[PDB]
């Protein structure tokens, strides 16, 4: 069920990390929100990410799409560097029996969504 | 425009193709290693298969496909939807171009995973542009008109079987729609402008 | 239940498939080795077959096939009877099983002579008895759906042909009707419980 | 009397056979290097099909083919009509009887040109002229009822490409007519009153 | 047409004769009693599996099934050794376009239903 | 269009000219009469044959048929080695999409349908 299944190949050479100058990232194709009951739900999302990002002591602030069918989740971090081991975690693996990809966005649209992510900098862990 | 059949599928073990071609007459067709023998419908049964030149290493991976892949065409898109219980590989040029992946790029989908493995509407519109670059840019967009796939066994850059003809059981599958469209703009670009000799 | 065809049949010289796949359409059909080219009733012609790897022993061969085999399907069981003025050899695991026959036998059919190469009921009877004893026990009844047999040329133990694939003129048929029953108890016994790399 | 198919065509790369056997339902098919799939009608594309073995030469002969060949079958005669910027290469017995041409030449058509390379008439009439020249004389004409045909690269006598299976890319055309009628005087004349061991 | 056409295979090996140890036979797949006319064709029958085995020194006893279809006839020997014999020189051999099989069958029944078998000792030969 | 697009084989070894003991040809497959319009198209059928025979110094009389869908021209030369050379530029070569094909007739016949060719005897150019 909702478990990480390995990756649909590894990030190396020919697809190798952009590593881009941003430390705001778009997760995708992580759930369907009409498939989901409740409003506890979300916590399993963002759960799930830091489980698979449990290395990562750099994410300081999740953001949940509960709206959007993409299944997104916005993440910022301290540092691009940050932002780039996220990625490596995360682009081509396997969640839920679908395959999630990340996409860089702009750092000034970022806070333009989510005010709350400024203050936002301890570091998130999983339970 | 949709063609008679919107795919057709051909099975490989090693370099020797087996079996009869199969030729998709729904939306949904699935490919076992069982042995029913109709290819006529929505089944691609493969354990019935003869091979002269099998070996043990090709009959131990046939055991284990299984449940197999179930490809189907809903929406303008093709998905391949693992239900064996050992992984397959799907090398897809047009998945591949959406998600930014290199084109050679072979993805692994893990037991009871699915991934959309075609996009009518991207390919359309790759054409589209491809027209005002030569006959040569249009006539590349052929290999992306063809998926290849195996069971089990993996195949690419990590693994020491480099092309898929390396692995023991794996498919080709041909897109009707795309090759249909493809056409209509191929026999309109002509022919290209280069000499070839009758002797060498 | 019955199947579209009875059964699907193969033509091979030494070790290469020749000519498309032949699909019976009636309960009798006729391999021959003349040159009608409609294989979509009751006579499956050999004669017009072209194959870029023949070779003098496969041609003389051929030349002597004459009015071949006539293979029917009657009451649940399957014959083979020796048109030909030269002899046939048949291998069928189902037939072997019934007489005490070692499973990997060859039988001469002399000219003018007919053979019960198959019986449904016993091969449903096999089918039956063989799920409990697992898995592997029921798939190694594939084997059983497919006969072998050669023209003119004997192979077997005592030829030094061991394998039918050193003879020059031979077909294998596929009988879709055992094909179709294993089938539906392959599909509800699951899989082996064995592991598979995905590297090695 | 005529046959469901007037021919079946095969697409051949060297000595590999590619793709699925073309068979034709109206009198006019065309063989060219596009991407249509649907090979029940009038068009016969080669541009869409794989080939593992599939190699630089073979790949830059398929980019001239281009329109290809329309044959077509007016009239009770077989032509061969040039719609490729590149010439295509002809060997047909019958054509060749006609002009008393040596068996084995093989004629180059020109682009814009065609070429009668089949008569029913003149055939039915050496049939008939053969009965009384034994068996194996009748069985000959099996190999005047096929005509083989490359594109672009020429074979024979002047070519170092002394065989046709030396060409990257050529057909093979079965005249389904013909073959009916010589298959009703064969298995009317008996087998030839020759020996053939079971041993050897 | 009534002749004999070979075997199907050699008995040897894989396919070894059983030897067991009875004196007894069962013939199989030798003719259909409704093919064949008159009351005199069995003697044609009795005759060819003598022929066949024209060898064999110890064959006593001979019945003929004139009403089962499956074409049977029933031979008693000396002893098991000459039943053997007759074994290898019928079991998968071809007869009037059929294949013939020979089963060994218990002596307390043969003699229940061929009393006669017992005093018939002295061998028989073709003409 | 009406241009001449090389031979279908050499004529050598196998295909080799019978050189017959002839000077006269009959020319085939050239053109199609009910495909051709007013008087003067003949002429450029009479100058093909002499473009592709400029070398030979030896035609005397041509004769186009305009009336049989043969598309037969016929030519006499001086000796059956000027109707030999003539044979190997015209049998088996691309004229027009067709392949023309050459026979020899018989001297005495040649003269029966055309009487005009005995004086006929200076030999013929292009232009």
């Amino acid at each position: 069920s909702k478990v990480w299944q390995g990756q649909a190949f590894h990030l190396d050479r020919r697809n190798s990390p952009p590593n881009s100058l941003t430390p705001c990232l778009k997760i995708r194709n992580m759930f369907d929100p009409v498939m989901e009951i409740g409003d506890q739900w979300h916590l399993a999302i963002q759960e799930a990410i830091l489980e698979k990002c449990s290395d990562n002591d750099g994410i300081v602030h999740i953001a949940v799409d509960k709206n959007s069918r993409e299944g997104c989740v916005y993440v910022k971090c301290l540092s691009p560097e940050y932002a780039g081991k996220a990625f490596k975690a995360l682009h081509g693996s396997w969640f839920d029996g679908k395959l999630v990809t990340v996409k860089y966005l702009r750092l000034d649209r970022y806070h333009h969504r989510f005010p709350q992510a400024l203050t936002s900098n301890t570091p998130l862990k999983p339970s | 425009e949709e063609p008679k059949h919107w795919c057709s599928i051909v099975y490989y073990e090693l370099n020797n193709r087996v079996g009869e071609a199969f030729h998709a007459s729904s939306t949904s067709v699935l490919v076992d290693g069982f042995t029913d023998p109709s290819n006529n419908k929505n089944r691609f049964c493969l354990g019935l298969l003869s091979n002269v030149n099998r070996n043990s290493t090709i009959e131990n991976t046939r055991r284990h496909i299984g449940k197999g892949v179930h490809l189907y065409y809903v929406g303008g898109e093709v998905y391949a939807e693992c239900l064996s219980d050992s992984s397959i590989f799907v090398q897809s040029r047009n998945c591949n171009y959406h998600h930014g992946f290199h084109p050679t790029t072979v993805c692994k989908i893990p037991s009871g995973c699915s991934l959309k493995i075609f996009n009518n509407q991207e390919f359309a519109q790759l054409l589209a542009q491809s027209v005002n670059h030569g006959f040569e840019t249009v006539y590349e967009l052929t290999k992306m008109c063809t998926i290849r796939m195996s069971f089990v066994k993996g195949w690419g850059a990590e693994y020491h079987r480099q092309d898929v003809t390396s692995t023991p059981c794996w498919i080709e599958i041909h897109l009707h729609g795309p090759l249909q469209w493809l056409d209509k703009v191929l026999t309109q670009m002509g022919s290209p402008h280069n000499p070839i000799s009758e002797v060498e």
